[PDB]
RNA sequence: GUCAAGUAAUUAAGUGCAUGUGGUGGAUGCCUUGGCAGUCAGAGGCGAUGAAAGACGUGAUAGCCUGCGAAAAGCUCCGGGGAGGCGGCAAAUAUCCUUUGAUCCGGAGAUGUCUGAAUGGGGGAACCCACCUACUUUAAGGUAGGUAUUGCAACAUGAAUACAUAGUGUUGCAAGGCGAACGAGGGGAAGUGAAACAUCUCAGUACCCUUAGGAAAAGAAAUCAAUUGAGAUUCCCUCAGUAGCGGCGAGCGAACGGGGAUCAGCCCAUUAAGUUAUGUGUGUUUUAGUGGAACGCUCUGGGAAGUGCGAACGUAGAGGGUGAUAUUCCCGUACACGAAAGGGCACACAUAAUGAUGACGAGUAGGGCGAGGCACGUGAAACCUUGUCUGAAUAUGGGGGGACCAUCCUCCAAGGCUAAAUACUCCUGACUGACCGAUAGUGAACCAGUACCGUGAGGGAAAGGCGAAAAGAACCCCUGUGAGGGGAGUGAAAUAGAUCCUGAAACCGCAUGCAUACAAGCAGUGGGAGCACCUUCGUGGUGUGACUGCGUACCUUUUGUAUAAUGGGUCAGCGACUUAUAUUCAGUAGCGAGGUUAACCGUAUAGGGGAGCCGUAGAGAAAUCGAGUCUUAAUAGGGCG
RNA sequence: GAACCCACUGUCGUUGAAAAGCCAGGGGAUGACUUGUGGAUAGGGGUGAAAGGCUAAUCAAGCCUGGUGAUAGCUGGUUCU
RNA sequence: GCUAAAACUAUGUGCCGAAGCUGCGGAUGUAUACUUUGUAUACGUGGUAGGGGAGCGUUCUGUAAGCCGAUGAAGGUGUGUUGAGAAGCAUGCUGGAGGUAUCAGAAGUGCGAAUGCUGACGUGAGUAACGACAAAACGGGUGAAAAACCCGUUCGCCGAAAGACCAAGGGUUCCAGUCCAACGUUAAUCGGGGCUGGGUGAGUCGACCCCUAAGGCGAGGCCGAAAGGCGUAGUCGAUGGGA
RNA sequence: AUAGCACUCUGCAAACACGAAAGUGGACGUAUAGGGUGUGAUGCCUGCCCGGUGCUGGAAGGUUAAUUGAUGGGGUUAGCG
RNA sequence: UAAGUUCCGACCUGCACGAAUGGCAUAAUGAUGGCGGCGCUGUCUCCAGCAGAGGCUCAGUGAAAUCGAAAUCGCUGUGAAGAUGCAGUGUACCCGCGGCUAGACGGAAAGACCCCGUGAACCUUUACUGCAGCUUGACACUGAACUUUGAGGUUCUAACUCUGUCCCGUGAUCCGGGACGAGGACCGUGUCUGGUGGGUAGUUUGACUGGGGCGGUCUCCUCCUAAAGAGUAA
RNA sequence: CCACAAGUCGAGCAGGUACGAAAGUAGGUCUUAGUGAUCCGGUGGUUCUGUAUGGAAGGGCCAUCGCUCAACGGAUAAAAG
RNA sequence: GGGAAGCCUACCUCAAGAUAAGAUUUCCCUAGGACUUUAUGUCCUCUAAAGAGCCGUUCGAGACUAGGACGUUGAUAGGUU
């Protein structure tokens, strides 16, 4: 805190409580007692623990019937209405789409839709697998995830 | 995550001051004095819940003594006579009858002295 | 009817409690043209062509702020844009300007007073006094240019003193000052710890001084290693709190090897890589900008974006605003375009200049004496630097391998240049936050480094909120043509009425109900009559509390406190076991005789990376052995396993 | 013995008219005198007819800013059930 | 207050008396058996320094483009009600735009004390004091109002200063008109207060200028790790000389 | 503090003081001068002690530093066994 | 003096005067210390009256320190041992104003006396340990020629000195260069080295203890205290 | 026996001894005081280590020496008012 | 029975807040309605006594108070004689 270098008044004789600096944390406008610094909040996750958690998540999705498999999922043109109708056909209006590779047209069509996101098979994450209502996965992406074993 | 204390602190102080209603001077206005006054009131109430039983038993005994001496007995002799007569009516009911029904108390005293004889 | 004795009701000067209604005060809640911390990408300087920082002026009105400079809220040109505008506090007013294109935005020019390195001399900064040229005027002036010091170069001149040299002058070129952090170098503490203190520590830290660059420094082995192998610097992870150093105290603390980031070498006189300027060409980037989709009805309401019912766009559902909460009202967003003129960067050629006074390294290596640096405190002390005194050999030569000798291995000092990986943030643009929301966050959200204090260096505040819109209250009344208020009017709201959202507490009034003027103390508590209001008419509710049993605050510190031991006048707000790293134990999860990666790469929480760490074997000081091992002459005995 | 320069005694004042005074008396008053303006000496230093006096109402080591959040086996305080 | 006691000695029969024991209702800890149970039984539940266990509330992140809200959020103020507690829930009035379940996650997470810090406000108390004991009185005027302002008539005080000037220092306090909230230790129509407008005229007065003292700076120079010290030629510097 | 007195140092580039040095004061002075120390007008005066500490002057015996490096004892290996 | 621990003069067993840290005197001088007298008085016996300024009342303005909260009596006792607040008892209707200072261990300043902390500062010295200053010798700057018994003596100039004279830069008591003169291998300086060194600096200077200091003690063995096992303090 | 660091008693086994004819006795003295940790150094020994290798220097291990560290669990090698 | 400057009286002053609030003398007030909370009842109209005070002139009374005297039917104060 700015200033505060000198002793405000003498140690004895004034009848005041003894003070060493005007920026003492007891004083209004003084320093904070335990001043914070920038922190790193990352944790270590064991490789096997991460893989096992992802396997558990995928299995639980399967047995709760939130994973929907499709032979192919593509859009002819980058049209939000096209993607919306395609999803409304499968009854997956709120969904995370997983494909083996992300087509530019599909990504553009999905960008503006609320509750819809499209990711690569190698970019799935545990929070996004749980947050969305349904996960629509192509067979090629499912095979790639099988090879990776979650 | 800075936390401001005002709402909760105000609620606690207000509850203490509400419990201190009716006290004299700073005891119903000033938080420190009022807080000292509420704790002491609780301490007194805890002690007096025990004192009350003794005080009321003493009152019953005094009234029974007056009735017995009206009927020609002392309290101790009347209690002994009732014990020997097997009557197990307690002092609360005995004092109630002594105050409100002289004929019934006279009958009870007669039973006691008959057992004494 | 009189008298007597006994015994009810009736007072409030004032006070207590409860409730109602106010004042003061500015807490709380909600909010923010303010702060705090970062990421990515730039940039890393300004200055004698006069800087940073200032003084004084400049307006139709002109106090402060902002801009500007006697050409003075501006002048010229080029480009954009298309209906308002004459900067803000800060409304009104006038004169006005503008589709013959204003205000405004970008680029380039013109002007640019005085002080300040301040440089014609001086000086108490913003002032005083000058000289010399050229032109101009006739009076007592004007215009433009020049006049500092030091260093270097050329020219000229020139003593003691003969030649010279010193000295002197002119011209040309250059430098000085300021400013964040990082770099390099010259000097260099003490508080503290060691539970005292001197060796030691703190610590080459704080501080003082000199001086660069976008980075700097270092750098191409007279280096390590020890299967004869590696192969210049710099930075990160390990090795490892190991080997060692140490009043062998407190403490200090490597290297070898391995894994990564980045990779690069080139020369000593015919002279290299590289670097810096100027010009040309090409590419890219940057300084204004243009277009940019799609909503209606109904209900509540002061106001619709909110309810109910249907519809449309989406490569646009980022964000902001609009009278409450909007993809479709406005500004925008995705996307598609755009530049007279200027700047930055990258590559290629051209010319300069540098590298580059240096050609294999002598007052050098080594030594005696005293110090300093190495993790290493004189130690068994190698190696580096040198204040002092000395002093080689010079490729059949010389340095190192931690006293020293021999043998082996390895390098060639006394000459140089060199990018990247590394360090930082005064500043510019974009974006972000389990960062703050006016006692917080910068000292400063507000005309703050101000007011104020001090001779001075220096220290250093407080202070945000009417309303959607001023629609900021015409007019009437009391009053001193005051202050203040009551009506009226505006507004959804005026107890939103100007220090105006909300409006707490301490503290201070008025009104009503009950109690209180014969009675002694922490002020309550357990009982309990009466009265007033209400009432489900009661074995009920609210307020009060005659009379009565018991009862000496709280905290701290103590053997022990009502203590006449400490602390607190009261309220509101703030105020004290945290953060990083290492280690041990316990829970819990994964895997399991195995477990696990670090730096780093990675459009990146994934996936790679096995160097390293822990466990799996002990004994011994150690060499050594090993389910054994140490001690011993011992297979005895005994200790650790 | 006036001005001027001092400060021996007493009352008052002591939240003062005043962070050192007023009043009544008192000493020196051509001298080692008093005084204006402008200068010099700077902190383990200065200056001192010497009291550890004075050095900006501060002196057995001035003031300011830094080391610095010095250390304190001591005192105090330490917040809901 | 007590005397064949209400004293002392001995004996007897009753009674009073604690949060001890018993009775009735409720909570909680440990163990045995019921071979989940949440059930019965038995034994426990005063506590400082300490150790262990279990929770309530506050701010922020996700869940949350969800849920509540102008038919009224947060905050403020009452009332009722619920639990063993920290606390929860409902609602009247005020208020005028936000609030947030559940389950996880992170802390600027809880104040009465530290002669704690900042602001506001009490008690003392309408108490002390209103600053030289040179001194005032009356008539008239203006004004809302006159002991204090103006005019007049008296009285008193200073007169080597309590008068008149200059330098230093200050900076508009100078003059006129107008105003009285704040400032003036009272009121004020008055003012060194607010606002508006005026006012400082030099060859001879002073400064500037010429000259130098103490002292300062100092081309070259001497000295010093650096910063710097001293000093020559000079150049400044009045408190002095020059119409 | 003082005039007066005494002791002692100082031959001038003085002793002494300031300073890191350059240099400056002493002093544009020269032993009838300058510094340090004690005493304190004036009158009468100022006794005894050199063992201690200090100062001044001798003596060259004993002890002692850097420097110097005579001797003795080890390490290493050509060679000899 | 009626009465003299003070004063003056004298005496001398001077606890513990004494001759320039001066001895004994001494005119004048001193807001200097002690004693006595005249005059004078409210200093006093012993206070009275009067004058001014406050105090008191009215109008206006308007502080202070303190403060846990107060429905804030006496006495005797009790009790962290000196009570408004506890016990017993006595007295006492409610509230101001002018006075007063016996108590509220009254207010004021985290006691300065005393002790403690392995606190501080400054001062002293024959405390410890450094350093400045001063001084000694060796080596370097540092040379030459003649003598004597490693050292000594005489002479010289060319290193070096001059806060001596003259000349020039130059309008100059600095400085530099030149010429003289006087010195001269001395003096002086650098490195190393012995001595001196409260001038200056950093520090140390124990504990127990019927307060601390002074005294005593501090480790080991035997007996008693020691209460018939062990252990057990001053 | 005991906080630790320390201290005390000890049958018995092996080797080498002394005295006894022998069974046997002897690991100092009737016993309980006669003492000092760690660090740093000196001496003797050593089938340990030895910074490229062979040595060596130095270090380790075994035995032993240097304390009124007596404030006797000993804060420094070195300290009064 | 006697018996002290001592105790209770006796002497002086105060004294019924002596809440047990005492005593005596003298003086003053003798009206109507409505209603229900049917009683020292609550509201209207009428009535305002004996006295006390405010105010004024004042005091041998006094800080302010309180107390004493007087207020035209008058000597309370000033003036006048
Ligand atoms: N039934 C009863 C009837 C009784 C009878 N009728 C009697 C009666 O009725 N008497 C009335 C008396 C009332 C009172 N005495 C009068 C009074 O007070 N006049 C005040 C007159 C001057 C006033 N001071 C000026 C003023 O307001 N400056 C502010 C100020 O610079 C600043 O504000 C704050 N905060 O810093 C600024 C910031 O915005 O804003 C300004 N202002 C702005 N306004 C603007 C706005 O709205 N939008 C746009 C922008 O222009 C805004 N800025
Ligand atoms: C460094 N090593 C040697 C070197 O290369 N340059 C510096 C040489 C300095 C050296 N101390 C000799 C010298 O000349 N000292 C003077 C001296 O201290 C003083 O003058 C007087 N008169 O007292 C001072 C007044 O300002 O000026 C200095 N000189 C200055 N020259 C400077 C200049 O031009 N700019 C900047 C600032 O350094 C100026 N000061
Ligand atoms: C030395 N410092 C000179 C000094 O002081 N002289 C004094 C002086 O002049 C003065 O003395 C005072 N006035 O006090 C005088 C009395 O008239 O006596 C003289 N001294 C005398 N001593 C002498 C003595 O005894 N006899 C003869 C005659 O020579 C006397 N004078």
């Amino acid at each position: 805190v700015s200033g505060g270098g000198k002793k405000p008044f003498r140690q004895k004789g004034t009848g005041r409580a003894r003070a060493g600096s005007i920026r003492s944390p007891i004083w209004v406008g003084g320093g904070k007692t335990f001043a914070a610094r920038p922190q790193d909040w990352s944790q270590k996750v064991n490789r096997k623990m991460y893989r096992g958690a992802m396997q558990c998540i995928l299995a639980e999705l399967v047995r709760q019937d939130r994973l929907v498999l499709v032979e192919e999922f593509a859009v002819a043109a980058p049209k939000t209405k096209e993607l919306l109708a395609k999803l409304n056909d499968l009854n997956a209006a709120r969904a995370l789409i997983v494909t083996d590779a992300v087509d530019e047209n599909l990504y553009l069509a999905a960008r503006n839709l609320p509750h819809v996101d499209v990711v690569d098979a190698t970019a799935i994450d545990p929070v996004s697998l749980i947050a969305f209502d349904k996960v629509v996965m192509s067979v090629a992406a499912a095979k790639k995830i099988e090879v990776e074993l979650g | 995550a800075r936390v401001k204390r005002g709402v909760v602190a105000h609620r606690r102080h207000k509850k203490i001051l509400a419990r201190a209603k009716g006290y004299y001077g700073a005891r119903s206005r000033v938080y420190r004095v009022a807080f000292q006054a509420v704790i002491k009131a609780g301490q007194y109430a805890y002690r007096d819940r025990r004192q009350k039983k003794r005080q009321f038993r003493a009152l019953w005994i005094a009234r029974i003594n007056a009735g017995a001496r009206q009927n020609g007995l002392s309290y101790s002799r009347m209690i002994d006579g009732l014990k020997k007569a097997q009557v197990i009516i307690d002092r609360r009911v005995l004092a109630d009858i002594a105050m409100h029904d002289a004929v019934a108390f006279a009958a009870l005293a007669e039973k006691a002295k008959g057992a004494l004889a």
